[PDB]
RNA sequence: CAUACUUAUCCU
RNA sequence: AUACCUUUCUCGGCCUUUUGGCUCAGAUCAUGUGUAGUAU
């Protein structure tokens, strides 16, 4: 009924957000 | 690609498998039709008959 | 990106390159191009002398058995090949007889 | 070994944008059925988008029909000056011949080999799924997302536990680049007197104001 | 004063441009595999070496251009080469960051200078002492004794390869210029730079010392600039922009400044007024690309009167004066004094 | 541009004379001073505030003010 | 019909002139002994 | 259309766009009469 | 010596040796490259698309290798001419060195077991 | 519960 | 209550770069059980 176009499956690929890595916790620091 | 013979390079051509089935069919009905006929004289000579030395001595 | 930029008790290793050779230097004598000796002549009247012998010097001047046969006269219109350069890499001579002589 | 099915056409040009058209096996790893001389060949007969699978003009026919008695059976050659591509040169040629004449024995018979299968159009997707339809395509999609590499995994969770034993040393309490300026290159002197300015900075330094990371 | 006042001054004062007789091209000379990068002409004037790209030096007979020897010992391109006056010995550099002493009694290498870093672009016999300079892509110039091999000095301060060197008995003994834009002018008792000269914007591919006088030119892709020596006053830019990156200047003992660009231009100044009396661009020879077209090295023979072009279309050129040519049946470009008011 | 920041530099010179600075402030500076030389390199007597008005000025200023893959094609279709 | 001895480029005698020598220097005149 | 290194996808046609006689006719007539001539004959 | 001071493993230089050659040439190829291009850049033309200009060296040398043509629809002319000179540089070096390793392949002259499977 | 992955563990 | 200037908000927009350089596209590209652990 909907098929596989790339373009989207490309978007899928952004959504599935690489690695772009998460920021270090913001302990509190003396 | 290409066979190093250190003088020289021979070309090697690597054919798609089931063109090669179809090719030495048609290559092995060619030569026993074309003997049947004797479409090639028996002055052309990779014949059958004599390795290449018989072929020497033949021609001495 | 960038090269390693050269500036300059000592070190006691001792290279085996750097052990000594050819520890005097030759100089130019008479007879070599000495400079006291090339002051003294003039170098025009060589090099126009030996232009001048060089360049007229080179100019040298002050029915039969092949009846049946279906080609007649084949070679007749072969071009014969010149001492030429060209600078291709590919298109050049040497290289067109290379691949002749090493690809069969 | 068959006919290319919708799903391997678009991983192959998913592929295509991703590695390029010199990679043929390394496309040829998303697909589990297909070899790198198959990928290469149903690009170059089928997907790629130079190729004019519109319908035919009639100029085109005349430049086929040309062709074909200019160079005889020479359809990879006679097929670049057409414009599309040998088996649609081909093909549109026997069309246009029998056009004029107006089972068989030159079609393919059932359980025969194709011998190009990369010149027809993709079998398309069907109502259902494989294991194989569907592990290749997940396969597919992480393959075309990923170019990280593994130990900034490692980077991040090794800081933490680095910061943690710290943590662990500080409650049992409970070069040097600060006790000296690294390769420290002065202010060159001026005309201007710096005096005050180097006090201000030492009271600037002597300040501890609460700062988050 | 200012650019306004020494610019009157100029177009009142500026010396005009002695008449030079044109050059023509006479002989091209193939056989090079590469790019033919230096040029040296022995001090007797009977053959010349030239340095290429094919990693060989081949020894030519300057009278008839014939191939006397080809020497192969680099394993890069050869991009330097140095004839001694006082020696009977040439030197190279090259790329593979060495360089040579080859004894021309025996045709061989005898000695070797190691040391750069990177591949060496540009030499110098000192003509008075038995010391040689390079330079390099490590960005000093590396002060060799020739009889022991030893690096005597380095020459330190540039920031990019030394492309261009030129030794002399006087101080400053040795004058590099880079492709960090600069000239140092260098106390080689001393191994300090006496003057470092930023007037170029571009990179110092040629130096060049006039014959005669205390004086060099230098040579840019925007500008060929002529300095006073010892100190490394600015005297003044050429009248005239070849629009090319040089790499190569050779000056005439009759003032003569040989201009060879990176694509291809031969210009010839007057050494004095700083007037272009030539304009000419290469033809390359049959196969090349005139891409593939640039002067990589020129030097006069030792008389004056010949120029031999190392190219890039592999070949040497030679050119002489048309000196059969008076001031009447060819005065070349004409010149116009530097009457603008302008900005300097 | 040059022409445009430069416009915009004589934008921030005229605005900041018009901002911090008046006319008898800097007269009765003056009067303080009779050398406005050979004084080079001695710091000159103006108000302490003056400083933090650089300072405030630039400051004023300052609050006026895959992925990689995006960033590319995002140029060439601004280009393309 | 012109072969596969075509002619890719001028000679250097169309190239240069009838006034410009031009040589081809493949081999060496000497030795390396003298 | 060789290296990528950092993995980018480009457009199909990104890619390929970036860095990409009359004797004929002569001779198959020819040899097309010849066939004709010599199965007539 | 060594035991004593230290190995001295520090700006000494290193020969080009038959296993650095190649790699040094392009060293030194792009080096003379970037030469090119710091002069060929007009005075305020910002001086870091050097990079894309050696990768278009590196990309029009394997168009070589492989016998592709290349058009960049929007390289300056000069960048271009220089490429293509440089690519012609390194084409005549390659050429040369395989002519001269075809030579020693074929008398028999000594060659390593790589310099057969690069000369094929 | 059926496809897959694997581990100097274990056989053929 | 209108005309002026002037000030505010909302749309429209943008470059290097993160490009690991080279070679024989560097080379090759793919013939397992059995358990268990896990994902499904």
């Amino acid at each position: 009924d909907k098929q596989i176009t790339a373009e989207q499956l490309l978007r899928e690929a952004k959504e599935i957000q690489l690695e772009d890595d998460y920021k270090a916790p913001k302990q509190i620091i003396t | 690609e290409f066979m190093d013979l250190y003088s020289h390079l021979i070309p090697v051509y690597e054919i798609e498998p089931l063109e090669k089935i179809t090719d030495c069919y048609l290559d092995q009905y060619l030569w026993f039709e074309a003997d049947n006929r004797h479409l090639f004289p028996c002055w052309v000579k990779p014949a059958d008959s004599e390795p290449p030395p018989l072929l020497v001595y033949k021609w001495c | 990106w960038a090269p390693a930029i050269g500036g300059e008790k000592p070190s006691v290793q001792q290279s085996a390159k750097n052990l000594p050779g050819h520890t005097k230097l030759k100089f130019r004598q008479t007879g070599q191009a000495a400079e006291e000796e090339l002051r003294a002549k003039d170098l025009r009247a060589e090099l126009e002398a030996k232009e001048r012998k060089h360049f007229g010097k080179q100019s040298g001047t002050d029915r039969r058995w092949d009846d049946d046969v279906v080609f007649k006269n084949q070679a007749r219109g072969e071009p014969k090949q010149q001492k030429r350069f060209v600078n291709d890499t590919i298109r050049n001579d040497f290289h067109r007889r290379f691949l002749q002589r090493y690809i069969r | 070994g068959g006919v290319w099915k919708n799903t391997e056409d678009e991983i192959l040009k998913a592929a295509v944008m991703k590695y390029g058209l010199n990679q043929w096996a390394r496309i040829s790893s998303l697909l589990v059925r297909k070899s790198a001389k198959q990928c290469k060949a149903r690009w170059y007969e089928w997907l790629d988008p130079a190729i004019k699978k519109t319908e035919w003009t009639r100029e085109e026919d005349e430049k086929l029909l040309h062709l074909a008695k200019l160079m005889p059976c020479q359809w990879r050659t006679i097929a670049p000056i057409v414009g599309r591509t040998p088996a649609q040169c081909l093909d549109r040629y026997e069309r246009l011949l029998d056009q004029a004449v107006a089972d068989d024995p030159r079609r393919l018979r059932p359980g025969e080999i194709d011998p190009n299968p990369e010149a027809k159009p993709a079998r398309p997707d069907a109502v259902d799924m494989d294991e194989d339809e569907k592990e290749m395509l997940s396969e597919a999609r992480a393959r075309l997302a990923n170019t990280r590499g593994k130990k900034a995994k490692r980077k991040a969770r090794e800081k933490q536990l680095e910061e943690a034993r710290r943590l662990a040393q500080l409650q049992k309490k409970r070069v040097d680049y600060s006790s000296e300026v690294a390769f420290e290159l002065k202010p060159q002197a001026g005309f201007y007197s710096t005096a005050d300015e180097e006090k201000t900075t030492r009271s600037m330094q002597q300040e501890f104001r609460p700062v988050t990371v | 004063n200012s650019s306004a006042a020494v610019s009157r001054r100029i177009a009142s004062k500026w010396p005009r441009p002695v008449w030079h007789a044109p050059w023509k091209m006479y002989r091209v000379i193939s056989g090079h595999l590469g790019w033919v990068r230096c040029v040296a002409v022995d001090p007797s004037n009977e053959w010349f070496a030239t340095g290429s790209a094919d990693r060989t030096i081949k020894i030519w007979d300057l009278a008839s251009g014939q191939l006397k020897l080809t020497l192969t010992g680099h394993i890069e391109q050869v991009t330097g080469l140095a004839v001694s006056s006082r020696h009977p010995y040439m030197f190279s550099c090259g790329l593979d960051k060495m360089v040579k002493c080859w004894d021309l009694e025996q045709n061989k290498v005898i000695r070797s200078y190691h040391g750069h870093l990177s591949g060496v672009y540009s030499i110098a016999l000192h003509p008075n002492l038995d010391v040689l300079m390079t330079g390099g892509r490590d960005s000093v110039v590396r002060v060799w004794d020739m009889r022991t091999k030893v690096q005597a000095m380095v020459l330190s301060g540039h920031d990019q390869t030394v492309c261009s060197l030129l030794a002399q008995a006087p101080d400053p003994q040795v004058i590099s210029g880079s492709h960090d834009s600069t000239i140092r002018l260098w106390d080689l008792r001393k191994g300090k730079a006496s003057a470092v000269l930023t007037h170029h914007k571009k990179s110092i591919r040629a130096l060049a010392m006039h014959p005669h006088e205390f004086a060099f030119a230098s040579a840019s892709a925007e500008n060929i600039k002529k300095w006073a020596l010892p100190d490394g006053d600015f005297l003044h830019n050429m009248l005239s922009q070849q629009r090319a990156i040089i790499n190569s200047m050779a000056i005439n003992q009759d003032g003569v400044v040989a201009t060879g660009g990176d694509n291809g231009s031969l210009w010839l100044w007057d050494w004095r007024s700083g007037h272009c009396f030539q304009q000419d661009e290469t033809v390359v020879q049959p196969g090349s690309l005139e891409s593939e077209g640039a002067l990589y090295d020129m030097t006069f023979d030792m008389t004056g009167s010949r120029l031999i072009t190392a190219e890039g279309d592999k070949t040497v050129k030679m050119w002489k004066e048309v000196e059969d040519a008076t001031p009447e049946t060819h005065p070349g470009l004409p010149f116009r004094p530097p009457k603008d008011i302008k900005r300097f | 541009a040059p022409e445009n920041l430069y416009q915009a530099h004589l934008k921030r010179a005229e605005a900041g004379v018009a901002a911090a600075y008046s006319v008898e402030d800097y007269e009765r500076a003056k009067a303080a001073d009779p050398e406005f030389s050979l004084k080079y390199g001695q710091q000159p007597k103006l108000p302490a505030a003056n400083v933090e008005k650089m300072v405030a000025e630039l400051q004023e200023r300052d609050r006026k003010k895959n992925d990689r893959n995006a960033h590319f094609n995002k140029k060439i279709q601004r280009a393309f | 019909v012109l072969h596969e001895d075509k002619k890719y480029y001028p000679s250097a005698e169309e190239i240069y002139g009838a006034e410009v020598e031009t040589l081809v220097m493949e081999e060496d005149a000497q030795p390396l002994e003298v | 259309n060789w290296k990528n290194p950092k993995g980018y996808t480009i457009p199909l046609d990104k890619r390929l766009a970036a860095d990409g006689n009359d004797k004929f006719a002569a001779l198959s007539e020819a040899l097309f009469t010849a066939e004709a001539k010599a199965r007539e004959a | 010596a060594r035991q004593f001071e230290g190995r001295q493993s520090k700006g000494i230089a290193k020969t080009v040796t038959k296993q650095r050659i190649e790699s040094h040439f392009d060293l030194e190829l792009r080096a003379a490259v970037m030469h090119d291009i710091l002069d060929m850049m007009p005075e305020g033309v910002k001086q870091n698309k050097a990079r894309t200009i050696l990768q278009h060296l590196s990309e029009a040398w394997r168009c070589w290798k492989a016998n592709i043509p290349w058009k960049v629809p929007g390289l300056p002319a000069p960048v271009e001419n220089m490429i293509l000179r440089y690519v012609k540089q390194k084409a005549d070096w390659w050429t040369n060195v395989a002519h001269y390793n075809r030579e020693r392949i074929r008398r028999g002259a000594t060659v390593d077991k790589t310099v057969c499977r690069k000369n094929l």
